RNA sequence: AGUUGGGCACUCUAAGGUGACUGCCGGUGACAAACCGGAGGAAGGUGGGGAUGACGUCAAAUCAUCAUGCCCCUUAUGACCUGGGCUACACACGUGCUACAAUGGACAGAACAAAGGGCAGCGAAACCGCGAGGUUAAGCCAAUCCCACAAAUCUGUUCUCAGUUCGGAUCGCAGUCUGCAACUCGACUGCGUGAAGCUGGAAUCGCUAGUAAUCGCGGAUCAGCAUGCCGCGGUGAAUACGUU
């Protein structure tokens, strides 16, 4: 029961992962805190112009936040309230 | 070489995105089916002053949130538009799409509008010089701690092209903490192609 | 146990005071062993020296990242750390010395 | 001695064969394990039963006898039909293959 | 000589090899990056007016 | 603008001394100092061993037959180019000593450096090293021009 | 093609059997300067299109471990 | 074999906070503004670095990213296909890489990293081949598995500056991969050759600290191609008298 929750942005991250464990918490699941897990990011330097000064450039990131959640009693009432959660599409659960 | 966009250097900081999901192995096919949302819906409602658009997939559904300003004109008859919009869009992504409105307070406010009227006007032929002043003012008595307006190209005048400024009011764009809406628009006219830059500065957030 | 942590030039060093004699065990190898260029051995000495802790404290550090002499650094840096919560009498010798900068 | 003017002056024995039109590193060193040298000698510092198994194993060997005429042999064989590669060869001009705007100035 | 060559890109070729890549907004070649599909100006344009959910302005 | 100042290792395993280790500083050729502190080191023991005498005096004799007390820096009179004697201050005295010292070493030509830094060591505790000679030289540059001091 | 084995066009290898089946003739044009040379090759007169127009060249026996191509120049150099 | 039992101390990781702000003392000073030093403090005087580039000049560059008025072709300046060419080469010039050497050559043993990519994709391990590489194939949608066996460095043998065990250019042969296809026109490997070069004149360029210099690693584009561009780490200094 490994949940796997990967964001852009923190800011909503922190929201979900806050409702994820009082969900499973408040029925016994024993869950441990989002763990805080190392981001992944990639860059994208592109040359800021169209034709000429190769020299100037500009320099895009890719920001990826995830954390894990891991739940340890079955509590079967836990996983349906898992499966009765909604949340924006910046999420992406993956169990 | 010179101003960035203010909207390309606020957003990941204070301003949000147009534009929320997580793409798996799917984010090439995404975001070239919202772009082509964005377009159609775009050429579709060009007549109904529309400003922005935010999409959001919700695994295997999409949610549509339209900023009008006059949204009774986009709903119609109610049925008929939404039917028209979102049968269409479900057709050309194939997959369940839903809509949502909502409508936009001091629509002078906000830049996209803000330069698609200023485009209308110069293309109805309508000095820059009073139409310039003119938007700076309503905005202003709309509520702005700042405005600036842009007007470049063929004006009618000559073989030599300038650009015109016209602005009031603190415009910080090195601020990091402005929240300045930036729009760009174009007025195809007779003597060429005319380009118009608004920049409004509404407040910033402690 | 006297624990002090040390980070140096993309590394760190996990040391540990424990009362010995003086020997120095850097991830379950000696100085020398894993150190050469006594230059820097020295210079990891250097907080031993200015107090008087020649063969009184047994040295057991766990390191990694880094280079030789980032991982030098990080080392003494955490032997000053560990030898400061030992006895905080001293704290203006190292002070004056360095060894509370973090480069 | 070996197939010709020797070096055997101050040279070990694995870098003086080098010195022969046939011989490299490698080959040195698989001759001289079969000699059973050690290859930590110098070649005027040796018996005769050592040379004369080096100069046999050598002789069995193609070193400087038909490798500059089987080289010319082939060059003849590829430029004699056109053989645009051959052409170059002949001209002067890299064989290999190299762009003519720039370096590879080796050839004239 | 644009949409052409565009449609050419589209039809598949006698062998698979001739297949590349196409920005499939102003169907440019030169740097239209796999992730994305745009080409370097669209990929700039859309990232500055919000689009792109993920991507930011890099400083470090 | 205004000056400012400098430091570096002090300390030093063997031979310890300011100045010895602002030499293995010196001769560092892309950083290598292990190779410059291992060849600095095996120059001090030729130089122990080829003589009897510690390696610290003949070092202070030769750094201070080589210190070069003044310097002559360029004067643009006009169309004279005007060359005018300095004093030298004991900072850049050591420095140019230093210089040197490595120059003429790595020019004297021998199997190794730390050969050629003992030779040039010996010969300038004797008051006769290529350093010395460059001393000599740049010493009677300024006796020339010692009209404008 | 290296250990696929020596590669050729398949029109051009129809077009030297169809001509080796019973006797020579006359100067064969192809466009293919890729494919190899096959020891079945010699004595086949062919006409390489070097770009500007076909030139004729003779197969023979230090011929068969190369390309057309090879003798059949593209640019002119005097 | 950190693998296992046990734990979340420490490191590390990712969220919220504190901390640094000329904050305090001495001195100078118009008492202020401001400056030198000192103590406390991890950080002392915009701490180090990146984005943030005003009005305007250069009718600077781009109709070839896109649109774009005017003019022009329109059974053609529009459109389809094979091959060649875009890689030419008498000579010169910028940018970058390799050397001219013993701080090094070749060989043997040992050790320290960071960052990032991976689904028709990365591909361990095993077998085979003097080698580039081929077959089977675990694992990996990833802090797990792979890319990926880091190099400089240390420790040992040896060469003594011989156009050399430096240089490998160039060349003949024999193989490997890619992809319909490698001659014109790719890369890599083994055998043999090894050319010039012995540090470079006019003059000129970059760098005031983890900088230069030096040695490697990954990535985008990509079937295939990197001395090119971006990023990361390892070793790592000297000067700054003073504006003539």
């Amino acid at each position: 029961i490994r949940i796997r929750l990967k964001a852009y942005d923190h800011r909503i991250l922190d929201q979900s992962a806050e409702k994820i464990v009082e969900t499973a918490k408040r029925s016994g699941a024993s869950v441990s805190g989002p763990i805080p897990l190392p981001t992944e990011k990639s860059v994208y330097t592109i040359l800021r112009a169209v034709h000429k000064y190769k020299d100037s450039r500009e320099q895009f990131e890719m920001r990826t936040h995830k954390r894990l959640i891991d739940i340890v009693n079955p509590t079967p009432q836990t996983v349906d309230a898992l499966m009765r959660l909604d949340l924006p599409s910046g999420v992406d659960i993956e169990i | 070489g010179q101003k960035v966009n203010p909207v390309g250097l606020r957003i990941g900081v204070i301003r949000d995105w147009e534009s929320k999901w997580y793409a798996g192995k799917d984010y090439a096919d995404f975001l070239h089916e919202d772009l082509k949302i964005r377009e159609y819906i775009s050429k579709r409602l060009s007549d109904a002053s529309v400003s922005k658009v935010e999409i959001e997939r919700a695994a295997n559904r999409v949610n549509i949130t339209i900023h009008t300003a006059k949204p009774g004109m986009v709903i119609g008859k109610g049925g008929s538009e939404v039917e028209a919009l979102r049968k269409a869009l479900n057709s050309l992504t194939g997959k369940r799409v839903h809509i949502n409105i909502l409508e936009i307070k001091r629509a002078d406010l906000d830049a996209q509008l803000v330069a698609d009227n200023i485009a209308r006007q110069l293309e109805n032929r309508v000095s820059f010089r009073r139409a310039q002043k003119q938007q700076i003012q309503r905005t202003m008595r709309a509520g702005a701690q700042g405005v600036k307006t842009m007007v470049s190209g063929r004006l009618g005048g000559a073989d030599i092209a300038r650009s015109e400024y016209y602005s009031e009011g603190t415009v910080p764009l090195h601020t990091l903490r402005a929240d300045i809406d930036y729009a760009t628009s174009e007025a195809d006219t007779t003597y060429g192609k005319l380009g118009v830059k608004v920049w409004i500065y509404r407040g910033e957030v402690l | 146990q006297y624990y002090g942590t040390g980070r140096r030039k993309s590394s760190v060093a996990r040391v540990r005071l424990v009362p010995g004699e003086g020997r120095i065990v850097v991830n379950n190898r000696e100085i020398s062993e894993h150190i050469p260029s006594a230059a820097l051995i020295e210079d990891i000495k250097q907080p031993l020296t200015l107090t008087e802790t020649a063969g009184t404290y047994d040295v057991l550090v766990n390191v990694h990242g880094g280079g030789l002499s980032g991982q030098a650094g990080a080392i003494r840096h955490g032997i000053a750390r560990a030898l400061l919560e030992a006895d905080p009498e001293y704290r203006t010798t190292l002070k004056r010395a360095g060894l509370l900068t973090r480069d | 001695r070996i197939a010709g003017v020797d070096i055997p002056r101050d040279k070990r024995v694995v870098i003086s064969l080098t010195y022969i039109f046939g011989i490299g590193r490698t080959t040195a060193q698989q001759v001289l394990k079969e000699a059973g040298v050690s290859e930590d000698t110098r070649v005027r510092d040796l018996t005769e039963e050592e040379l004369g198994k080096i100069r046999d194993i050598i002789d069995k060997l193609k070193v400087e006898g038909d490798l500059r005429r089987e080289v010319s042999l082939n060059i003849k064989r590829l430029i004699e039909i056109g053989s645009y590669r051959g052409i170059r060869h002949r001209r002067g001009l890299p064989v290999r293959g190299q762009n003519s705007k720039n370096n590879a100035r080796t050839r004239k | 000589a644009k949409k052409s060559m565009i449609a050419k890109q589209q039809r598949t070729p006698k062998f698979k090899v001739q297949e590349y890549t196409r920005c499939e907004r102003c169907g440019r070649p030169h740097s239209v990056i796999r992730k994305f599909k745009l080409c370097r100006i669209c990929f700039r344009e859309l990232a500055y007016k919000g689009q792109i959910p993920g991507v930011k302005k890099a400083s470090w | 603008k205004g000056p400012v100042a400098k430091r570096d290792v002090l300390p030093d395993p063997i031979y310890n001394s300011k100045l010895v280790s602002r030499l293995i500083n010196k001769m560092m050729i892309d950083g290598k100092k292990g190779k410059s502190q291992t060849i600095l080191y095996k120059s001090f023991d030729i130089i122990k061993e080829r003589t009897g005498n510690d390696a610290m005096e003949v070092f202070e004799q030769a750094l201070k037959n080589i210190m070069p007390v003044l310097e002559v820096k360029a004067r643009r009179v006009g169309g004279a180019n005007y060359q005018v004697p300095v004093e030298v201050r004991p900072e850049r005295r050591t420095t140019l000593g230093l210089r040197w010292l490595v120059n003429y070493a790595r020019l004297r030509g021998e199997k190794t450096m730390e050969e050629r830094l003992a030779n040039e060591i010996l010969d300038a505790a004797n008051n006769t090293g290529a350093a010395v000679k460059k001393r000599e030289d740049t010493h009677k540059m300024a006796e020339a021009n010692k009209a404008f001091a | 093609s290296l250990k696929k084995g020596p590669f050729v066009d398949g029109h051009l290898m129809t077009k030297i059997e169809k001509l080796n089946e019973t006797d020579k003739k006359q100067v064969v044009k192809t466009w293919s300067r890729r494919s190899t040379i096959f020891p079945q090759f010699i004595g086949h007169t062919i006409a390489v299109y070097d770009g500007r127009k076909h030139v004729p060249v003779f197969i023979s026996e230090d011929m068969v471990g190369h390309k057309l191509g090879e003798f059949a120049p593209t640019r002119t150099y005097k």
